[PDB]
RNA sequence: CGAAGGUGUGCUGUGAGGCAUGCUGGAGGUAUCAGAAGUGCGAAUGCUGACAUAAGUAACGAUAAAGCGGGUGAAAAGCCCGCUCGCCGGAAGACCAAGGGUUCCUGUCCAACGUUAAUCGGGGCAGGGUGAGUCGACCCCUAAGGCGAGGCCGAAAGGCGUAGUCGAUGGGAAACAGGUUAAUAUUCCUGUACUUGGUGUUACUGCGAAGGGGGGACGGAGAAGGCUAUGUUGGCCGGGCGACGGUUGUCCCGGUUUAAGCGUGUAGGCUGGUUUUCCAGGCAAAUCCGGAAAAUCAAGGCUGAGGCGUGAUGACGAGGCACUACGGUGCUGAAGCAACAAAUGCCCUGCUUCCAGGAAAAGCCUCUAAGCAUCAGGUAACAUCAAAUCGUACCCCAAACCG
RNA sequence: AGGACCGAACCGACUAAUGUCGAAAAAUUAGCGGAUGACUUGUGGCUGGGGGUGAAAGGCCAAUCAAACCGGGAGAUAGCU
RNA sequence: UAAGGUGAUAUGAACCGUUAUAACCGGCGAUUUCCGAAUGGGGAAACCCAGUGUGUUUCGACACACUAUCAUUAACUGAAUCCAUAGGUUAAUGAGGCGAACCGGGGGAACUGAAACAUCUAAGUACCCCGAGGAAAAGAAAUCAACCGAGAUUCCCCCAGUAGCGGCGAGCGAACGGGGAGCAGCCCAGAGCCUGAAUCAGUGUGUGUGUUAGUGGAAGCGUCUGGAAAGGCGCGCGAUACAGGGUGACAGCCCCGUACACAAAAAUGCACAUGCUGUGAGCUCGAUGAGUAGGGCGGGACACGUGGUAUCCUGUCUGAAUA
């Protein structure tokens, strides 16, 4: 299984998540 | 207001498609120029 | 193991190639998809083995 | 002959979802992923041999990949084919 | 930051003739 | 124990400048004398980026319209639920093609996007979702037109075009009803059907083409007749009699639905049938078409909506009942008829008229040539198998297409 | 019967107003013309720039037409700013 | 080569290997889906649909290979008429397409300059088309010179903005000759005598060297400041290695390297030696390129624009001599 996708560091105006 | 561009996949391919370009030499030259410029989209196609 | 089957005849080497695909290749893929395959290196090992056996068949058969 | 190992390669994985579960429990059908081409005849033959079961019919469909937005780059998921394999009254898995 | 591409034709001037 | 750069101050030269030092900065800088220049910017309606101004001004995109309660939430005029009001209703409703290409559904998030807020969204993230022998494409045939073996022509490129081969906007085999998912169904499920091929068996038989004939195969307008979709009313079944007067009555509300296929084949429309003989026409041939002859009967044949049966003592069905993660789920289920009106839809590629005289080819039917006739092949019946591949979500007079 | 009449869809665009940093790079609102025809429309083809097409306006040929657009000759030339 | 590895954004998971069959690098092989000259036919490129020939569990249905066109050659067939030819089928060989410039040939502008503009210039430039190679083209005198001589072609510097051409305007602009780079001459149009007789081309073996992986590769410590020194201070060492890069500030002596000395199982380039195959010396005699040279008319190239205009080339009409 591959849950981890390694989300990258986003932009200063990025989705708050 | 009917604008100039009225999309149609069939007409688009039969006018600027790969097979249309290769049929005549000038279109073949167009493909050659695109390849030399290294364009990702050589022609129009799905 | 690379030369272990290099001295095998076509029939027997063809058989182990059959077994490699039937078992440890189809079954592993189902386990990985279903999520019960804890260790994934088997898929790499079996795939390379199938390639190694397959090349010997071509090298031996014909040319 | 190479029909054998072809049948060993058309199946890719089984599909798990609430629709898949509902179909299995109600219509006795199992939905599973198959190769890109995976013609119905090949899928039927593969299910017969590997699962030693009997199938009423197989009907397939192609699922187009989604366009996903990773970081600052755009990308498209690979297309794949799924088949609804229908079993008879007697089933094993 | 594209500079304006389409500039409309200027309004016709009053005839000073 | 602090270079260039940056930011101040203090001195100095006639000027462009130079020197020293504080703070920042953090590792390069360069005397003197020569050499070489992309060697000095304030303007060119100069070029690029950044930031002001007008200015917290105009505007917030149809004058179809909102109000209240409850819920979730940090926060509700805008979201969800409920009760009212208003708007469209040959559309601002419901289905498709074209074109988009996941905008579909569920969970979660509110920075950016939405001309406001936002818990909401066609926004971000994750998962799920498109099921076909019968729908469409693909496929068989062809129109306009394209390409074009040889060929003809042209300084070269290339142009034109025969045999051919492509090209749907046309022709060609087959499915309907009901149910089900948060999201697909004429694709899944139930019920009942249909079509085209392959193989085998049985009983008969002459088969046999890029060849012949038939068919396919066609205009405009107009009128009448026969029907249906559909609607109204009555009957029937179920429920109600009622917060402001009256309402058991000719009262009020709801329901009264059911296909493809198969059988019968009707109104209507078309054409006189059958038998025998002969014929340089159908670039060969022909039992076919066409033509010429007689004998005999006046009748058959073709086409044909709807209706009535079957499909179906099945499905659907108001309502009621039992539990609700309180969204819904499960169970049960009466009547299901008649009359009238009536299409722009069907009979009708019909009919009657008019000049402007209204595609092609194949599938299909039929006759033969070469060749084969103890064969093969064909016909009928039965059995069995096959019908692949691609599209299938969603929008589709619009917030998803072109602007 | 009719390039017949009235009039919706549909096609057109005569008048007025609004709108001109507009909702829209010619529209909306209220009227208006044709509406069985020289009609209108979908799909696909053909005509290529000193040319096409044109019931003829130098109109139209991808928001550009008294000679389209793109690249090249090209840093054309400019006794001018 | 090797004690580390499973490419990167890019951590993890699960594993491999550590004295050699982990990984990595090089040579030679295998695999090499579909589109694309695309070549089985068609087509809206990455798709659809076939025939034939070989082999196979339920007839079911599969696997492999082949099937384009054109040119040349061969064979087999075969019209209008006997023969024949065209034509048709089969087999073999080659071609096809792409690619920045350079090269040759076939076509060929205008702007612009002349202070206008038409001859002219721009310019045989841009551009289009065809063909070929690693260079191509050109080329062994029917040439120049001057009656002294030079001995193929190409390129560079002079001659030289000279002589000339030119609305003698704008502009174009050589040759002879001199100095250099580099050097090479041969064959057919034919018979005899003598016959591998040299020089080449196509392929083996051996030698030398190069290329495709690589290996070894010298020599510094102590103190001060500082987050950390390669810096300051003190005393040393190597150098056929102070070319470079990295290392917590500037390193000859910390690391990778450099100078230098070595290495190739395998595959290849070049230079030689030695074999095979094919074409071919030398001598004698003879021949010695005809619709050509030249000419008339019209154009072009030559610096040279028809001018007194030689020379070359060509469309058209004519037409010699031959030592």
């Amino acid at each position: 299984n591959n849950r981890p996708v390694y989300i990258p560091r986003p932009r200063p105006p990025h989705p708050r998540l | 207001m009917k604008r100039t561009f009225q999309p149609s996949v069939l007409k688009r391919n039969r006018s600027h498609g790969f097979r249309a370009r290769m049929a005549t030499k000038n279109g073949r030259q167009v493909l050659a120029r695109r390849r030399a410029k290294g364009r990702a989209r050589l022609t129009v196609s799905k | 193991m690379k030369a272990k089957e290099l001295r095998e005849k076509s029939v027997e080497e063809l058989n182990t190639e059959l077994l490699n695909l039937l078992r440890e290749q189809f079954n592993l893929r189902m386990q990985a998809a279903s999520g019960q395959l804890q260790q994934s290196h088997l898929l790499k090992q079996v795939r390379r083995d199938v390639a190694r056996v397959k090349t010997l068949l071509n090298e031996k058969a014909g040319a | 002959m190479i029909r054998e190992e072809r049948l060993l390669k058309v199946l890719r994985a089984p599909h798990v979802s609430e629709k898949a579960s509902t179909a299995m429990e109600k219509s006795n059908t199992i939905v599973l992923k198959v190769a890109k081409d995976a013609t119905k005849a090949e899928i039927k033959a593969a299910v017969q041999k590997l699962f030693e079961v009997e199938v009423e019919v197989v009907n397939t469909l192609v699922v187009k990949g989604k366009v996903k937005r990773h970081g600052q780059r755009i990308g498209r998921r690979s297309d794949w084919k799924k088949a609804y394999v229908t079993l008879k009254e007697g089933q094993n898995l």
